[PDB]
């Protein structure tokens, strides 16, 4: 820096330390609760597809994800019963 | 050793599936590249609270759009880099032409930030930030180690030969003049719109 | 040794950095020797024009006019008027040199002689022109002279004008290119150069040259009649010399870019045998 | 657009810069600055200066900068259309000749009213 | 005037000059460097060493068993209450020896 | 002059297109190769990954493993997973290097490997 | 006057054979374009897509292989 | 429909008395011809963008509405007299609009 | 002994150049190496194969 | 320390807390109108690369241009303040009393309240 | 809209569930109920929350003490070697 | 997989493309898909191993092709690899690599010119018109 000490005379490291610091410990503090504590909590990912879940959430996933197969199962079944009987009608 | 000293009372297994949930809590991840650019655009960001000068404000503008250029460049899109940079220095330089003609000395109202701060906006934050991540589940870079990661090396050269591209303003044409052309006719007639109210304006 | 060498691995990296550092200074020198050079011919050029021997006695038939003038410029003193703000006084010449001395960065020499694999050098031109034209602004408001500011409005009156005037060159360029790097003209460039197609508006490109250059009748900011000195009416010694070598270094790489966008670059006027020459040659 | 290189070259010109400022404090040995009542005052060709830090100009051009910021932003929108006119299609065609139509008309309406030159205030 | 009032009314003490015997010593700093180092300790420095540990300890294991395979192949390593055994595929795993 | 230097110019461009032909011909007899190349060093990856995933959640159960690992009902289509997808260059990567070999290997020899 | 000049121009540009007739009126985009741009597209209806040269099947030399 | 009706409504009262110049009609004339376009959007993107033109149309009204009248006051013909009600429309529309279209 | 640094700072001192030696240790021995990253450490060799260790 | 995601989400809101924080200044509000559509922009991009949305990545100039439309829209109305005598400082343009003003004092334009 | 393209002008990885979800839910008289395994699919490649479960997974599992070396790649062969076993390449040798 | 670099894959495969064509029509076969984008490598592994090791069988050549290949190598390392630019000499690399018994006879038949060092500079000499692509 041409003149280097001239230019950095009056803010050679910051305008006010204490506030910067206050600035990076807010910073630091609330990363650290965002992603070891809500983060976490809003993603669910501990019990997930868990064989016996302690957790509703994810006892209300698993219930859906059944019930939806069960459904989809169902419905295959009898589409292809149905197709099987209109395909033997159809040759009479 | 860790593992013979835990062997006189227990397992390293059982020692370490008690204590790493301690240890993962109080490690810290993170890449010292990524702490200085979100650090600076939030320092930038208390001084512009703390500033009332407008010529220093616009100078921490300059310096946020720097910032968020820098962002661009290492999440690796440089061709935005430059067209922001391009685009908003010439901003910046109309504003500082403005502060020229407008509030030429630099004198600012006399304003104390301190009363409206613990009277409103401190605790008003502190909750905002308490009840607010919409950030669902995106994991951090060292959450697990790059070497599971093999996507990346995946090669596609019969793509690759079959492409004939050179620029990377395909993707930007595709959306302006292919499907988005409605919003760029749009936008065409907005700008002319406009330049008539900014005339309608003066007069 | 196999103990002792990781508590080396950042260690024998230093030299590195330090042979970079040597490389940048001597890229730098140079340069500078070479915009030195420029100032020297610049007074010879205008010595023929007006019919005079121009510097004859600073060395030996005056070839160390430039080396006096920037020793001289280096000892005269610099004192900061005590109204101004003793900061940015110093503050903005050092951010223009800085900026100046980047401007060599954005050059190439050749299909890919670059110092860095860069792409978009007429981005790079166009932020770097902005920057030194912030510098200059914000010199002449520093300086509290009020022909200083006067010429930083018309500064800035003429960085509005160069927006668009050079953004539209550049887009009746890359429409040919197709892209923003130097090298992609040439390639084109080698059987005609660009400026047979630019021929009609070549008083335009002439116009463009000389407004991006800051040379006459674009002088404004400078103007030493209208104006006391202009923007650098308040600024001596090293302070002034920076903002001279800024100007010169953007004439020259601005001479540059239009040598390599317009005029073939580093290609030979093979316009001049067109009717001669073949297209093909086939056994 | 580049890479750390340029951050490390924006560093290897700040040092370079100090070697003026070294050739600058050295410089100080052959010359001596008494100290004077007009000499570190404002220049106003050989006269004292009435007015200082209230310099306000009038910024009476200021519709070319409001012109500007639009018709930067037009020209932009061009970019991607040039560089990949070996792809136009009729679309592309018709829409890069609307757009180009716009700002035309938009220039031709600034210049029937009159507002890109200056005026009394 | 009415605009200037206040700087008018405005009441100002004239400063009163002491020597300052500290100002070189930086304790705003010194602080800021207290703090720092007591996060980065009880943070960083903890979960460092613990893992280097555990590093370390995955590594003599890993040592271990390669020359224990070539005194007597096929048979599981048994350290420190701990059995590693080598799947079919070739996979060393650690598990509680009982 | 301004016609037919624009008419030049696509000469030049149409020529350099034949020339492509050729060099998209070459370049499509070498694909093969690479791509299987590519194609087994990725599969290898894939298994050692999946022999990791395996051991590591076989401990809950086979089918909590099988369930964590399976992704999609219809498998006729291939979507790999990514962080980011890439957008400069074509969709490519520059610099396949850290930080400090994308400086110094500007200035310093020995960084360039030399693929010949 | 120009843009007349060049949309005369084009639509005189169908004597031509089908590769030399007018961009403006005959669409030439590569294949990242064509294939959304025809990928259920039952006024063209090109067909089946040939991954592994980016084209579709009723486009003239689609595959075009060594040999 | 509706606007054809108010438009008809409206010429009547030019015909009546004109405070109203040719380009508050052109501005109305705009927004006539893009606000219903609004109905036709099948995405909120291209919605959106509609509403942004309409609401620089609507700007544009609020621009070029008439400010100094020729009333029968003749009491103020050598003193200023201060009226901040163009200035608050404006400033208001402005950061709505601003506000609204960032959200 | 004595120490003009308090027992703290040498704590921090310790584990900060633990850190620095198992890092580079980690990045020096426990690397495959394939990659010049360490100059003057790893061999500046001519490859003449796609992997050859530096 | 926070993911790009996480950090770009909070920072717009917080761009927003600044602008309604800091005094109003027209110049001041302006500069801080022009970083909000920039934080906009810098998310959309990030978002585009995520997904792979060719929509959220063209975003960038459809945004540059309501900004650069928007900041003309507020030169000329702070240039219009002038001629309709307002303080840009908008808390100047009432007599309601502010704490937070540390010279903020009105009187009526009279010499003297009582003249007998 | 869902334009289907990538962001060097090629295909969107998600179209082909897309068109997939898309074409069912025209087909079906129930489209919300009956698209259930589609529809997932297409949520699946664009938000890919089961990879992210499925690392946090991997991640715990990590954390805890069960692995200790993973067999070497012989890439000559495109085989794997126990890590017990000496070769030429392994890094310690 | 082949402890191969890059441009010496892409010299070697100018020839073997010729040898495996089976192989190579198989594998092509296997990844074909209805949309651009790639297929799934677990479905194309068997063909592509086979497609790998008939062209390690091809990579090895005759002694009396070293030369070409050695400024086959050369030319692609200069240039950075561009297959067209060098397409003369990896002519010669195939032509030797085709019948190297004619390739004694194609040596004899050599000029004085010819019989010289090749060296490359592509900065000094860019060609005609190159586009670089
Ligand atoms: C590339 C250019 C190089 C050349 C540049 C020019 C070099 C020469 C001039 C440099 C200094 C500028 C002139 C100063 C003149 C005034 C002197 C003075 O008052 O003291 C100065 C400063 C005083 O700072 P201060 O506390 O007064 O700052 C506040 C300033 N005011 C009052 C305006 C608000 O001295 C120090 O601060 C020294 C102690 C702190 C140093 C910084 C520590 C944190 C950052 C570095 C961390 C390093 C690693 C360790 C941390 C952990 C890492 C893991
Ligand atoms: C490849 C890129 C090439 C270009 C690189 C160019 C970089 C050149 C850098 C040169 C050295 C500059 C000094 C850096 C060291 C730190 C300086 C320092 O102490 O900072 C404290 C000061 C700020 O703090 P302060 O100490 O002045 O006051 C604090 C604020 N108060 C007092 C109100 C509480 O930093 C600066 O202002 C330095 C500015 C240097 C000139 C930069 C000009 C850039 C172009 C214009 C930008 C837009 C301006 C718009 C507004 C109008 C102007 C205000
Ligand atoms: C970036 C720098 C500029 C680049 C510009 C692009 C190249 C253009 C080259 C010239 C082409 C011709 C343009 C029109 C000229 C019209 C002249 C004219 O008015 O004639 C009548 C004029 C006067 O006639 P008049 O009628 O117009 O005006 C006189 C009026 N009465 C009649 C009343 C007296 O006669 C002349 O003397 C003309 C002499 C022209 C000589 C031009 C030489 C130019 C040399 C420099 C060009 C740049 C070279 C760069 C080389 C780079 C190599 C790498
Ligand atoms: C002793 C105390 C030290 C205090 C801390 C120091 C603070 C330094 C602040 C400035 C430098 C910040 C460096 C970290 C960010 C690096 C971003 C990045 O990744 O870019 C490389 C990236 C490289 O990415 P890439 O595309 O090569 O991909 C890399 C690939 N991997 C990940 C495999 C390595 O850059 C680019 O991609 C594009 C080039 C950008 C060039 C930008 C030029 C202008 C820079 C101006 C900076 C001015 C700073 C000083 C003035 C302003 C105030 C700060
Ligand atoms: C890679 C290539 C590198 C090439 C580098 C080339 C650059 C060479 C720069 C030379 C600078 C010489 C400075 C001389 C300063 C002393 C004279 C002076 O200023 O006088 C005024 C004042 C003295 O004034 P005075 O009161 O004696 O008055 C003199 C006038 N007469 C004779 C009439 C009485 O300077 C002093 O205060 C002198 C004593 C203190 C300084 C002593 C010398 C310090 C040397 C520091 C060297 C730092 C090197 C840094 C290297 C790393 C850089 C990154
Ligand atoms: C300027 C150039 C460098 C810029 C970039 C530097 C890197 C990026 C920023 C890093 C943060 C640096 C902030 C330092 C500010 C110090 C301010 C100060 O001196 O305040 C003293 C102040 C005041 O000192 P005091 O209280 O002794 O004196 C004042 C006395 N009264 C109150 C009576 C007036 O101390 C405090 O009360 C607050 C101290 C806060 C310290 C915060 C330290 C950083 C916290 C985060 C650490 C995260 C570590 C993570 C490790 C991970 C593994 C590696
Ligand atoms: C009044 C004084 C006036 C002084 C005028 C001087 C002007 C400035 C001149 C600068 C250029 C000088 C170039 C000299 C040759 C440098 C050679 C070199 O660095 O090797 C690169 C070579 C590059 O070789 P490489 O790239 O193969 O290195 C990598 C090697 N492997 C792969 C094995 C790791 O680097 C090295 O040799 C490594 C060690 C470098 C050690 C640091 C060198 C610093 C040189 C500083 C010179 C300062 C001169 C000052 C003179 C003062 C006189 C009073
Ligand atoms: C090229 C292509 C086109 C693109 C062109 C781009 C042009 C960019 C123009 C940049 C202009 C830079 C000069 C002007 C700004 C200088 C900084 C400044 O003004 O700071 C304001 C603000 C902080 O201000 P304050 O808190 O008062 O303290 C000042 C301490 N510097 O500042 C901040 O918010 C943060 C400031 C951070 C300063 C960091 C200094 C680091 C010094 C490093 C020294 C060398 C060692 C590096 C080690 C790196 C290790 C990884
Ligand atoms: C033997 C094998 C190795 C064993 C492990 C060794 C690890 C390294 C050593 C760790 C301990 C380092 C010393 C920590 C001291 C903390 C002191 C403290 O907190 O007191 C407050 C302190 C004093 O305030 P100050 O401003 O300095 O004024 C002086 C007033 N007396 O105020 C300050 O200065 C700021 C204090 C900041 C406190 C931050 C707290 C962060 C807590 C994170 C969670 C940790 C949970 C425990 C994890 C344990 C895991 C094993
Ligand atoms: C872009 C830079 C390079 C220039 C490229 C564009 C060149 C355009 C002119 C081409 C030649 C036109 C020949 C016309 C012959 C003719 O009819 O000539 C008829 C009469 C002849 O008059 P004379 O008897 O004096 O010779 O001339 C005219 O009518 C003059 C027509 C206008 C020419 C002005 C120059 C062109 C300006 C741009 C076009 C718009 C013109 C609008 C006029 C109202």
């Amino acid at each position: 820096v041409y003149q280097g000490f001239k230019v950095l005379r009056r803010n050679p490291t910051f305008y006010n330390p204490r506030s910067a610091g206050m600035v990076a410990l807010s910073y630091f503090a609330y990363s650290y609760y965002v992603n070891k504590y809500y983060k976490p909590q809003n993603s669910n990912f501990e019990e997930y597809n868990s064989s016996h879940p302690h957790n509703h959430d994810e006892k209300v996933r698993q219930y859906h994800e059944k019930t939806n197969q069960a459904i989809r199962d169902a419905v295959l079944e009898k589409r292809a019963e149905h197709d099987q009987r209109l395909r033997e009608e159809a040759k009479l | 050793f860790l593992i013979t000293i835990t062997s006189y009372f227990s397992n390293i297994i059982e020692f370490n599936s008690y204590i790493i949930n301690l240890i993962d809590f109080i490690t810290p991840l993170f890449f010292i590249e990524n702490f200085v650019i979100q650090f600076f655009i939030l320092y930038l960001f208390y001084l512009l609270i703390v500033n009332n000068n407008l010529y220093y404000i616009l100078l921490y503008i300059f310096l946020e759009i720097v910032f968020f250029g820098l962002f661009l460049c290492l999440y690796q899109l440089e061709l935005f880099t430059g067209f922001l940079w391009v685009a908003e220095f010439a901003i910046v330089f109309i504003a500082v032409v403005l502060l020229f003609y407008l509030n030429i000395d630099g004198l600012h109202l006399k304003y104390n930030h301190n009363i409206n701060n613990v009277l409103y906006y401190t605790p008003s934050l502190v909750l905002f930030l308490i009840f607010f991540n919409i950030d669902y589940f995106s994991e951090l870079e060292l959450f697990l180690p790059l070497e599971l990661s093999f996507i990346d090396i995946y090669d596609d050269y019969y793509e690759g030969f079959n492409n004939s591209i050179m620029n990377d303003f395909t993707p930007l044409t595709l959306s302006y003049y292919s499907i988005n052309s409605a919003e760029f006719i749009i936008i065409g007639l907005l700008l002319l719109l406009g330049s008539v109210a900014c005339v309608n304006l003066y007069k | 040794g196999f103990w002792i060498a990781p508590l080396f691995v950042n260690i024998l990296s230093l030299p590195l950095y330090l042979v970079m550092l040597v490389y940048n200074i001597v890229c730098m020198l140079l340069i500078t020797l070479v915009i030195a050079s420029i100032t020297l011919i610049e007074r010879k050029v205008l010595s023929l024009v007006q019919r005079r021997v121009g510097p004859h006695y600073v060395g030996y038939r005056g070839r160390l006019q430039y080396i006096a003038d920037a020793l001289k410029l280096f000892i005269k003193g610099i004192v900061v008027p005590e109204g101004s703000n003793k900061f940015w006084f110093v503050a903005i010449p050092s951010a223009a040199g800085a900026i100046c001395y980047t401007f060599w960065i954005n050059s190439m020499w050749g299909p890919s002689v670059s110092i860095f694999d860069l792409e978009y050098n007429l981005v790079y031109a166009t932020i770097l022109s902005i920057l030194f034209s912030f510098c200059i602004m914000l010199t002449g408001y520093f300086s509290k002279s009020k022909y200083a500011f006067m010429a930083s409005i018309r500064c800035a009156i003429l960085m509005l004008n160069i927006e668009i005037f050079l953004g539209l060159l550049v887009i009746n360029l890359i429409f040919i290119s197709e892209s923003f790097c130097f090298s992609v003209f040439v390639i084109y460039q080698e059987i005609i150069w660009l400026i047979f197609i630019f021929f009609g508006v070549s008083g335009l490109i002439f116009i463009t040259f000389l407004l991006e250059t800051n040379r006459a009748p674009f002088d404004l900011a400078e103007a030493e009649s209208e104006l006391v000195t202009g923007y650098s009416v308040e600024y001596g010694g090293f302070y002034f010399a920076l903002y001279y070598l800024g100007e010169y270094f953007h004439l020259f790489f601005f001479s540059m870019v239009i040598s390599i966008v317009l005029f073939g670059g580093w290609e030979l006027p093979n316009f001049l045998y067109l009717f001669l020459l073949n297209d093909f040659n086939i056994l | 657009m580049g890479d750390a290189v340029v951050i490390h070259l924006i560093q290897n010109v700040l040092i370079f810069g100090i070697i003026f400022w070294l050739l600058t404090w050295g410089a100080e040995y052959f010359y001596t600055v008494k100290q004077q009542l007009t000499k570190k005052q404002f220049y106003e060709c050989g006269f004292k200066s009435i007015s200082e830090l209230n310099i306000q100009i009038n910024f009476n051009f200021f519709m070319l900068a409001v012109f500007l910021i639009l018709y930067d932003v037009e020209f932009t929108f061009l970019f991607p259309v040039l560089f990949n006119f070996s792809m136009f299609s009729t679309t592309e065609l018709f829409l890069a000749f609307f757009f180009i139509f716009l700002i035309l008309v938009s220039l031709l309406y600034d210049w029937l009213n009159n507002v890109l030159s200056w005026s009394a205030e | 005037q009415n605009n200037d009032r206040w700087v008018y009314e405005r009441r100002k003490s004239n400063f009163i000059a002491q020597v300052d015997y500290e100002y070189f010593k930086f304790n705003h700093w010194r602080t800021a460097w207290r703090y720092f180092r007591n996060i980065f300790l009880l943070t960083a420095g903890v979960s460092f060493l613990y893992n280097m540990e555990l590093d370390e300890g995955l590594g003599g294991l890993s040592l271990k068993y390669k020359e224990f395979v070539k005194t007597n192949p096929g048979q599981d390593l048994l350290i420190g209450n701990i059995r590693v055994t080598q799947r079919p595929n070739g996979l060393l795993v650690a598990v509680d020896a009982h | 002059l301004q016609m037919w230097g624009v008419g030049k110019i696509i000469e030049i461009k149409k020529f350099m297109k034949r020339r492509d032909i050729e060099l998209k011909g070459l370049q499509r007899k070498a694909a093969p190769f690479m791509q299987s190349m590519n194609d087994v060093r990725h599969l290898a990856l894939r298994e050692r990954n999946d022999m990791l995933y395996n051991e590591l959640l076989s401990v809950h159960g086979e089918e909590y493993a099988q369930k964590m690992q399976k992704r999609f009902h219809q498998t006729d289509i291939w979507a790999p997973f990514r962080h980011r997808y890439a957008y400069m260059y074509n969709s490519s990567n520059k610099n396949v290097k850290d930080y400090k070999q994308v400086t110094l290997s500007r200035y310093i020899n020995g960084f360039d490997k030399f693929n010949v | 006057f120009c843009l007349l000049f060049v949309l005369a121009d084009a639509w005189g540009r169908e004597k031509y054979a089908q590769p030399y007739k007018s961009q403006i009126l005959h669409g030439r985009q590569p294949f990242g374009h064509t294939f959304v741009q025809n990928y259920r597209n039952q006024a063209t209806d090109l067909g089946r897509w040939n991954h592994n040269f980016a084209c579709y099947e009723k486009q003239p030399g689609c595959g075009r292989d060594f040999d | 429909i509706f606007n054809n009706y108010f438009l008809y409504i409206t010429e009547k009262h030019i015909k009546i008395l004109n405070n109203y110049s040719i380009d508050y009609f052109f501005s109305i004339i705009n927004i006539t011809l893009f606000i219903p376009m609004i109905f036709l959007s099948n995405t909120l993107f291209t919605f959106f963008f509609l509403i942004e033109l309409v609401s620089c149309a609507i700007f544009y009204k609020f621009i070029v509405s008439k400010i100094s009248f020729k009333n029968s006051n003749y009491k103020d013909n050598y003193f200023s007299i201060f009226s901040k009600n163009y200035l608050n429309v404006l400033f208001y529309q402005y950061w709505s609009s601003f506000f609204s279209s960032v959200m | 002994a004595v120490r003009f640094v308090g027992p703290l700072n040498i704590v921090f001192a310790g584990v900060a150049f633990l850190m620095f030696y198992e890092n580079n240790y980690k990045k020096l021995y426990l690397n495959p190496r394939y990659s010049y990253t360490m100059p003057y450490l790893q061999s500046a060799k001519i490859t003449k194969n796609l992997y050859e260790k530096l | 320390m926070l993911t790009w995601i996480s950090f770009w989400s909070l920072i717009f809101w917080l761009i927003l807390i600044i602008l309604v924080l800091k005094p109003k200044n027209f110049i001041s509000i302006l500069f801080m109108s022009e970083l909000t559509w920039l934080a906009l922009y810098c998310l959309s991009l990030l978002f585009g690369a995520i997904y792979c949305d060719i929509t959220l990545l063209s975003i960038s100039f459809f945004i540059l241009g309501v900004a650069g439309l928007e900041f003309s829209f507020g030169i000329l109305i702070a240039i219009l303040y002038k001629n309709l005598n307002e303080s840009l400082n908008t808390d100047l343009n009432n007599n309601n009393n502010n704490q937070n003003i540390f010279d903020k004092n009105f009187k009526t334009p009279l010499e003297k309240i009582n003249w007998q | 809209s869902y334009s289907g393209y990538s962001l060097n002008g090629g295909v969107h990885p998600c179209l082909p569930f897309y068109e997939r979800m898309l074409q069912c839910a025209k087909s079906e008289a129930l489209p919300i109920k009956m698209c259930t395994a589609q529809t997932e699919d297409y949520l699946e490649c664009h938000h890919r929350k089961k990879q992210y479960a499925l690392n946090y997974a991997i991640k715990k599992e990590l954390n805890n003490i069960r692995i200790v070396a993973l067999p070497r790649y012989d890439e000559e062969n495109d085989t794997f070697v126990p890590f017990s076993q000496a070769t030429a390449d392994h890094i310690f040798q | 997989k082949m402890n191969t670099k890059s441009f010496e894959v892409l010299i070697h495969s100018q020839y073997a493309f010729d040898v495996c064509r089976e192989q190579v029509y198989n594998f092509e076969d296997c990844r074909q898909t209805d949309t651009p984008l790639p297929k799934d490598p677990i479905h194309c592994k068997a063909q592509a191993k086979e497609v790998l090791s008939c062209y390690k069988e091809a990579e090895k050549m005759d002694p009396i092709c070293l030369s070409s290949f050695n400024d086959s190598r050369e030319c692609m390392f200069k240039s950075d690899g561009n297959l067209y630019n060098c397409k003369t000499w990896i002519n010669q690399y195939v032509t030797c690599q085709k019948n190297p018994a004619a390739f004694a006879e194609f040596l004899e038949a050599s000029t004085a010119e010819q019989l010289k060092s090749k060296k490359f500079d592509f900065v000094k000499n860019r060609g005609h018109s190159d586009k670089y692509l």
